[PDB]
């Protein structure tokens, strides 16, 4: 019998994306070829399959760094990581193959199934 | 608020 | 020109609060009279006045323990902790005053409005 | 996914 607020989780991400843009209580750096992105692990585990993974597991739960595989590009990252802070991904020509990739290796499932709607209508 |  | 997943922000809130239940990533507790409640520092943050204020301290950012005003009933704050992972209040008769005034200490303003809007009809 |  509980009452509900509409725009709470809404209000809740927009909150820690605040955090992120201050850099307040981050607790990992993702490294991306030379780039480095600082970002909240429990936000990362709640959009991620892999980083849900790696910070499960009792040795990963640990490190401050982590380090993504060589192939995955920088800013196909970034826009990933601003989709995950705030439910809108800047998805443009040039970047949706690398959006796309990014978005399997990083395991967000609902982020593949609309890339692959968009390369199919072009 | 809504009755969810 | 970005698109936007509805339902994100309502899935990293559910996903953080399955991380809460499995004690997964909780970096406080939280004190009230004898009872303790384990939380995400990020998640209290995004949700509360009181705890923006505390983690956001350069000293207190550091805590793993924050005891409450003994005046804090357990009950009200459990119900506003499940509220913050859920965005469902439970509301009733028997709890509402120890719901408000809790809601009041950690400076939520919604559920304020709600809990005044709800005792002046009755 | 919606034009938001
Ligand atoms: O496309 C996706 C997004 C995603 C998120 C998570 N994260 C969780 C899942 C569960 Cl059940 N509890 C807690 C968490 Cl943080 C796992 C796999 C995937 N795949
Ligand atoms: O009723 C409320 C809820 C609330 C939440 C927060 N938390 C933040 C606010 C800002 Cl601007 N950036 C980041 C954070 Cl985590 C502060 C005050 C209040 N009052
Ligand atoms: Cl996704
Ligand atoms: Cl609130």
């Amino acid at each position: 019998s509980c009452i509900q607020f509409t725009r709470h989780a809404s209000d809740v991400l927009l909150n820690l994306n605040r955090l992120r843009s201050r850099d307040i209580l981050t607790d990992v750096v993702i490294v991306v070829s030379r780039e480095q992105f600082r970002a909240h692990k429990t936000v990362l585990m709640a959009c991620s399959g892999l980083f849900y993974s790696i910070f499960t597991d009792q040795l990963k739960c640990n490190l401050s760094v982590i380090n993504l595989d060589p192939e995955i590009n920088p800013e196909g990252f970034c826009i990933l990581l601003d989709f995950m802070y705030t439910s809108r991904l800047n998805l443009r020509e040039g970047n949706i193959m690398a959006v796309m990739a990014t978005a399997m290796y990083l395991q967000m499932e609902h982020v593949v199934d609309t890339c692959r709607k968009f390369i199919k209508a072009s | 608020w809504v009755i969810p």
